[PDB]
């Protein structure tokens, strides 16, 4: 830990601080991800026991790579490859101008192949959020915090439902449902992709209840034709209001017929017909692919 | 039923080998035997049931303690606690809630304090060097419960029975991987239960052969008539149950005809 100068705290993460750091001796830009650690009480957080194993199972380009584990009594340092900002900070910085659609269409390109590495690797992610996802000063996206997610089974059991972050929380998570599996990374990645797309977020409920209505004012309030089984979920009431579903035209006017398509199969309310980020990456919205640069 | 497991089933079959403890570590320890992990396996499960543990949580710890044991010489009197750091970071890895430190500390009688406890989770987890998403052969019978044409809880809860079995002996269950281990289970149990086989398209699916698992189902089917003689007798209890269908009261079959 002494052959690190720290340059500044860069943040707060799921658990402990980010700071910028220098390697004194090669020059090496890292990130610090501090933990906090008790003896007197719980050991090493399971929350760390989960990201730094899962992380060493996930090396890829589009997932932020742990290159040190400073693993002390009193402390315990994540050491990351420096990525320049996250999405969030992107977006706002370019809330008037816009991001130019070349470099949504790469950036969503880029999220969808580290989470197919993801889930082909037996891991849910279960945190997208645009602040958990950092950019560099070359068009390259990345998927980090690990905090929160989860090696799962197949078949899966019953996870935590204390779940993603509620503006990118899949409705099979709001209404109670047993099982839950890929498909919420992928709803959460729908949710950014229109995010871009509009400046704004698309679904900025305050609660879980109210998360649900904003869900079905867009996307029509969900029946047994449409998902098998929703009315018989723990907390679906039949007295939810009935609404029709909006016109993606007027969702996202922004975005093409290709656009369109993949992001109503992104935002699709079966988990099991929801597109997976393999299916995704195969979809027409990414024939023209490229890589540009973030205009900053 | 998704898209990804084939490509699930691929990289265990490949972390499954990265995974392994190495076959002869016991023969390499001076203080501790066979006898004494089969003690410590077996209360492992006492405090799964008693805490309501996943199974899951279970295989992954004997993984982690089989491991721990491949590089580390330990004595009797501290085995007991790499058992215990390696239930605890198999239920912080893998559990909804993890039983406390406190109450690791208590289920061990005060046999040793809370500091040593996290004393040695810290150095299973340098030991390990963090990699703690290990296969099991439960993640593999699961996979492999959905070829059950159709569903047999009954079967299901005898597989787990086995499987849960190859855990207490190291010789000769260290031999094998834990995809043979719950194909050999899985055929077992079948033909326990329902009197069908090793179905083709897990043959097909995992490129075993029904006697590609001959050696390690010659060693169940002996592990199995003999199990109620056993000198270890927590999983023959647990799998009494009624959530488990009563399958350890079920009858071996005699002969295997294999
Ligand atoms: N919550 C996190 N989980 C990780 O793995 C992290 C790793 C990481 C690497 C680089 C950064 C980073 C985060 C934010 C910023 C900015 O807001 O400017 C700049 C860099 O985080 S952050």
């Amino acid at each position: 830990m002494e052959n690190f100068q720290k340059v500044e705290k860069i943040g707060e993460g799921t658990y402990g601080v980010v700071y910028k750091a220098r390697n004194k001796l090669t020059g090496e830009v890292v990130a610090l991800k501090k933990i906090r650690l008790d003896t007197e009480t719980e050991g090493v957080p399971s929350t760390a026991i989960r990201e730094i194993s899962l992380l060493k199972e996930l090396n890829h380009p589009n997932i932020v790579k742990l290159l040190d584990v400073i693993h002390t009594e009193n402390k315990l340092y994540l050491v990351f490859e420096f990525l320049h900002q996250d999405l969030k900070k992107f977006m706002d910085a370019s809330a008037l101008t816009g991001i130019p659609l070349p470099l949504i269409k790469s950036y969503l390109f880029q999220l969808l192949q580290g989470l197919a590495f993801c889930h082909s690797h037996r891991v849910l992610h279960r945190d997208l959020k645009p602040q958990n996802l950092l950019i560099n000063t070359e068009g390259a996206i990345k998927l980090a915090d690990f905090g929160l997610a989860r090696a799962f089974g197949v078949p899966v059991r019953t996870y935590t439902h204390e779940v993603v972050t509620l503006w990118y929380r899949a409705p099979e998570i709001l209404l109670g449902c047993k099982y839950y599996s890929t498909a919420v990374d992928i709803w959460s990645l729908g949710c950014i992709f229109a995010e871009m797309v509009t400046r704004r977020a698309l679904f900025p409920g305050d609660s879980e209840i109210d998360q649900l209505f904003r869900i079905f004012r867009t996307l029509g309030t969900p029946d047994e034709v449409v998902w098998p089984g929703v009315t018989s979920m723990p907390d679906y009431k039949p007295s939810f209001p009935k609404w029709a579903r909006q016109d993606f035209s007027k969702v996202v006017p922004p975005l093409d017929e290709d656009g369109r398509s993949l992001l109503s199969q992104m935002l699709h309310y079966d988990p099991n017909k929801r597109i997976s980020a393999k299916a995704a990456l195969a979809h027409p919205f990414f024939q023209d692919v490229t890589k540009p640069v973030p205009h900053l | 039923v998704p898209d990804y497991h084939e490509d699930i089933h691929t990289y265990l079959r490949e972390m499954e080998v990265k995974c392994k403890p190495k076959v002869g570590y016991m023969k390499k320890q001076p203080d501790i035997t066979n006898s004494m992990r089969a003690i410590l396996v077996d209360w492992l499960v006492e405090v799964g049931e008693e805490y309501k543990l996943q199974n899951e949580t279970l295989h992954l710890a004997v993984n982690y303690i089989d491991r721990f044991l491949s590089s580390m010489s330990v004595l009797r009197g501290k085995l007991q606690l790499v058992g215990t750091a390696a239930m605890l970071l198999a239920s912080k890895f893998e559990e909804i809630y993890p039983p406390e430190v406190a109450e690791f500390v208590y289920i061990t009688d005060d046999t040793y304090t809370k500091k040593q406890v996290l004393r040695m989770e810290h150095l299973v987890l340098k030991v390990l060097t963090f990699d703690l998403a290990a296969p099991t052969v439960n993640q593999f019978l699961t996979q492999y419960f959905l070829h059950q044409q159709p569903a047999n809880c009954k079967v299901e809860s005898l597989a787990m029975f086995l499987g849960e079995l190859s855990l207490i002996d190291a010789d000769p269950y260290l031999k094998y991987l834990p995809s043979v281990i719950a194909g050999a289970a899985f055929h077992l149990a079948l033909y326990t239960v329902t009197g069908q086989s090793w179905p083709e398209s897990l043959i097909r699916k995992t490129g075993y052969t029904l006697e590609s698992l001959k050696p390690c189902l010659m060693d169940l089917h002996q592990t199995y008539l003999k199990a109620p003689q056993h000198a270890q007798q927590s999983i023959r209890e647990k799998y009494k149950n009624s959530k488990y269908h009563g399958v350890s009261l079920l009858n071996p079959p005699e002969t295997l005809n294999l």
